[PDB]
RNA sequence: UUGACCUCAAAUCAGGUAGGAGUACCCGCUGAACUUAAGCAUAUCAAUAAGCGGAGGAAAAGAAACCAACCGGGAUUGCCUUAGUAACGGCGAGUGAAGCGGCAAAAGCUCAAAUUUGAAAUCUGGUACCUUCGGUGCCCGAGUUGUAAUUUGGAGAGGG
RNA sequence: GUUCUUUGUAAAGUGCCUUCGAAGAGUCGAGUUGUUUGGGAAUGCAGCUCUAAGUGGGUGGUAAAUUCCAUCUAAAGCUAA
RNA sequence: UUGACAUUGUGAAGAGACGUUUC
């Protein structure tokens, strides 16, 4: 980003005096938005929990954060998918604990 | 079979090619056509001239950017600094494209330069019938050139700071390699504590 | 905005109200024809998302298509060739359900043309599909700029050329890397880095 | 042309050139590089030892010209410099008016050290030299000025 | 009580109950539809009302 | 007992549409072996022949879920080149592209998702008149399980 | 280049302020199978099984955990040379 | 031909896994 003006190393490239261009909203695709906030809450209370994401929260308080990993990796496919979708539980969890 | 001191060759003709070989018999007379339907686009293109107004553009690669290079389009920063909008600006003689940034003022300045210099150059004829006829000028691009900047003059003066160039290369290079190393014998120094 | 709240209860198809759902919806759909006339998009939000608008002139289908892989028709198992080409029931057909689903429909309403269509239910069977057409001789369409496009012979029978949705799928229409042959035309990409060009001045 | 070849001068003369005993056959020994490393042996090694086996590291996407480094030795250099521009710096010697070189516009990539140059500084513009082409220029009075 | 898909309108008593709304479950569609000079009217719902 | 609605039917109902042919070139499906490897099964021939479905005057692709790692570039197609190269391969026979660069041609866009809610503002048809590739009025129907208008990410929307 | 028409109080563009900024799911993705590709711990395609998310998602030609960076905005569509 | 997963749902006896829950 602020080019040392020689053609090797550790922030090589010719010294250019520079712009910040205007930020793109493609940039803002998956923004939130308080419109789907709230529908995607609305849909939770009304259709429920499903099968897999009763027996996560299942593992969550007994076998350990852990375990209810390993299985969310396999079930959805991804660990960084795993990890968001256990800590999406953990609140539902504590919803459900402390109102 | 194999013999005598050649150099291997590897022609891949064992697959039916005769099926399809393309001899450009017609390059001469495509010339033709390519022309003459040039001729008739730059008549109904009224005094129009064939051709879109285009932008200075860096080109990319470590190989190639050391030139310049008529970019597709002129981006909209560009063209609201030239005081006009881009939906009117494509009915003129102007090329605009969304996509691509400016990062570098001395290509954007440099663009809009263009522009302004463009505006200045031609005659937009009023919406309705009469006209002040003109000739027909067939290309922007003769008309406004693309040319490479400057870089620097004939001749300065020799400015020797002592440090030897190969070297300046050689722990430049040096320092990337080890930067991740370092980044971690640094982190044990916080993790050497009490 | 309704459909905003179909879109994403239609997302939690395990969801008891849509186990419920699915689960009755697939029996009703199973005791019609392979092939009928929907009243109405099952999935409005959905219909309308692909491109259908509700009036006269767009008509929607219901389909139902087998489920599986494709046996290889041979006789008795024979190949009759080298061994690599000797499989039979492990072979994978090379479109989609879907495109054997636009396809059936689009036969039977060569009437119309077809625009797109949508899962909705399947079992282990059956893969369920809703088609959407549109009629091209029907003047709330040819009178329709938005939608006129689709009157053109060009788009005759455009669900088996694979100019469908599922179509530019299977297809492998997309840009990049990833798709260099298939992209311009898997074929025709082919023969053209598959062409000698000799020039006149020969180089 | 046909009027020149030897088949011309064949004609009339039983098998053409290719002989009684041994004939012009549909492909003896087999196509192309058939039996390398059986038959066709002897002429595989010499002629092509490294042939066969495998050797070094796989890069997958090499992109050419990721390594666009063409190379300028001193040995010429002062073609960079337009023909009749060129006396005029010969002679003015100077150290404070010295020529610039912008040898990346050149279309150049590094400097290497082959030859000598004449005792007059210039002033190089480029990317990566040599150890010893700085060193020369250094020593004519020069400078390398590093660019991108 | 009777569209279909169902789906339509089931989030409607809880759309409802979260913000207060009064709803009812009315019985007939094609009695909201002579509501408002139709065939089929699924909901109908006034707001206003003079004084 | 009366009138709607949903679904499903019937008519030589009112008007339309499909088929079949051609297939050099085009969009897919399906798919060999002869052959090459001096044998051969992987591989090759070939993502070819044959077989099937569907278009046009071109077809398809097309305004980036792209290329790049630059000082960045900017829909698609094509030619020159990249290059017989990176890579695949009983790493054998053999196969084998992409990015940049020059050129030809150049053109950009619109839906879904939004309360018109102070006015379904939209549309097929029938029917009368006219200046008939249609306009206007009337009527039935379609449509709120959403037809119009505004908005499409480059944005843009509501208010000042 | 002529002349009927018949459009207006209606359409559009631009400057600052402010608040919002809805963006496609049995999809993306993952496993496995077959097929294909120069694409090599897997190039595309398909079958079954699993099946997302919203400071998300995809890609970045060596698999994995972790931290950054960069670049576009998929799962709907039209379009001459 | 055998096993898994899918089609696949509702109520119990049990021996079992630490009033839910897989046999
Ligand atoms: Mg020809
Ligand atoms: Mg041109
Ligand atoms: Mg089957
Ligand atoms: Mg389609
Ligand atoms: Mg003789
Ligand atoms: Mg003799
Ligand atoms: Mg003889
Ligand atoms: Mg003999
Ligand atoms: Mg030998
Ligand atoms: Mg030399
Ligand atoms: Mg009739
Ligand atoms: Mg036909
Ligand atoms: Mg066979
Ligand atoms: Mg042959
Ligand atoms: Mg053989
Ligand atoms: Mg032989
Ligand atoms: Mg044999
Ligand atoms: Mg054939
Ligand atoms: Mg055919
Ligand atoms: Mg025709
Ligand atoms: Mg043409
Ligand atoms: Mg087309
Ligand atoms: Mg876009
Ligand atoms: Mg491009
Ligand atoms: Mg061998
Ligand atoms: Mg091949
Ligand atoms: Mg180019
Ligand atoms: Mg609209
Ligand atoms: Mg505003
Ligand atoms: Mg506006
Ligand atoms: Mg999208
Ligand atoms: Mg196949
Ligand atoms: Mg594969
Ligand atoms: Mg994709
Ligand atoms: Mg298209």
């Amino acid at each position: 980003t602020v080019k040392t003006g020689i053609a090797i190393g550790l922030n090589k490239g010719k010294k250019v005096t520079s712009m910040t261009p205007a930020p793109k909203i493609s940039y803002k695709k998956g923004a939130a938005s308080n419109r789907t906030k709230f529908v995607r809450s609305l849909v939770r209370e009304i259709a429920g929990l499903s099968p897999y994401e009763r027996r996560l929260i299942d593992l969550i308080r007994n076998s350990g954060e852990k375990r209810a990993r390993k299985v969310a990796k396999k079930r959805l496919g991804s660990f960084t998918r795993a990890k968001a979708k256990v800590e999406e539980m953990n609140n539902i969890i504590a919803a459900s604990r402390r109102h | 079979a194999i013999s005598k001191n050649l150099p291997i060759l590897k022609n891949h003709f064992r697959k039916h090619w005769q099926e399809r070989v393309k001899v450009h018999f017609d390059q001469a007379g495509k010339k033709v056509s390519r022309r003459n339907a040039r001729a008739t686009r730059a008549a109904k293109i009224a005094p129009r001239p064939l051709d879109l107004l285009r932008p200075v553009v860096r080109a990319p690669t470590v190989k190639y950017n050391r030139k310049v290079r008529a970019g597709r389009g002129f981006t909209l920063a560009e063209v609201k600094a030239a005081g006009l909008t881009a939906a009117y600006a494509r009915t003129i003689g102007i090329a605009v494209d969304h996509r691509r940034q400016n990062r570098n003022q001395e290509i954007f300045d440099a663009n809009v330069q263009r522009l302004k210099e463009y505006q200045s150059k031609i005659i937009v004829f009023p919406r309705n019938g009469k006209a002040p006829e003109a000739e027909q000028v067939l290309s922007a691009a003769a008309t406004f050139p693309i040319a490479q900047p400057a870089t620097d003059v004939e001749a300065r003066a020799v400015q020797d700071n002592g440090e030897s160039a190969f070297r300046t290369l050689r722990l430049a290079r040096s320092e990337k390699k080890f930067r991740g190393i370092r980044e971690k014998r640094a982190r044990e120094k916080a993790e050497a504590e009490a | 905005g309704a459909y905003k709240y179909l879109e994403e209860l239609q997302r939690k198809k395990q969801s008891d109200v849509l186990r419920f759902l699915q689960r009755v919806r697939v029996w009703e759909y199973r005791q019609k024809n392979v092939i009928h006339r929907a009243a109405r998009p099952t999935r409005p939000d959905k219909a309308r998302r692909l491109g259908y608008k509700a009036k006269q002139g767009f008509v929607i289908y219901r389909v139902r298509v087998r489920r599986g892989n494709r046996k290889r028709p041979v006789p008795k198992g024979a190949t009759y060739g080298k061994p690599t080409n000797q499989g039979v029931n492990e072979l994978k057909y090379q479109r989609s359900l879907r495109a054997t689903a636009e396809e059936r429909v689009g036969r039977r309403a060569a009437n119309l043309r077809v625009l797109n269509s949508y899962w909705v239910n399947q079992d282990s069977t059956y893969k369920y599909f809703e088609v959407i057409l549109v009629d091209p001789q029907h003047k709330a369409i040819r009178r329709d700029a938005r939608y006129n496009w689709i009157c053109d012979p060009v788009h005759k029978h455009r669900e088996a050329r694979g100019l469908t949705a599922t179509g530019k799928k299977s297809r492998g229409i997309n840009k990049g890397h990833k798709f260099n042959n298939t992209k311009a035309g898997r074929r025709k990409t082919w023969k053209r880095q598959n062409t000698l060009s000799l020039w006149r001045y020969r180089k | 042309p046909s009027r020149f070849t030897k088949t011309r001068k064949h004609r009339g003369h039983v098998s053409a050139g290719k002989g009684r005993i041994g004939k012009h056959r549909k492909h003896p020994g087999g196509r192309g590089m058939a039996g390398g490393q059986h038959h066709h042996r002897i002429n595989m090694d010499k002629y092509h030892p490294g042939y066969f086996g495998k050797v070094g590291m796989r890069y997958f996407h090499k992109q050419q010209a990721h390594f666009w480094k063409p190379v300028l030795n001193l040995d010429k250099l002062w073609t960079l410099i337009p023909e009749d521009k060129r006396d005029q710096y010969l002679k003015s010697a100077s150290k404070e008016t010295a020529p610039v070189i912008d040898t990346l516009a050149a279309g150049y990539g590094k400097i290497l050290g082959k030859g000598r140059i004449p005792n007059v500084p210039v002033i190089v513009k480029a990317r990566f030299v040599s150890k010893l082409a700085e060193e020369k220029i250094r020593a004519a009075g020069g400078v390398v000025e590093l660019i991108a | 009580n009777d569209v279909d898909p169902i789906e339509l309108v089931v989030f409607l008593p809880a759309l409802c109950k979260k913000m207060g709304v009064p709803y009812a479950i009315v019985k007939g569609k094609a009695r909201l539809g002579t509501l408002v000079n139709q065939k089929t009217s699924a909901v109908a719902a006034l707001t206003e009302v003079r004084a």
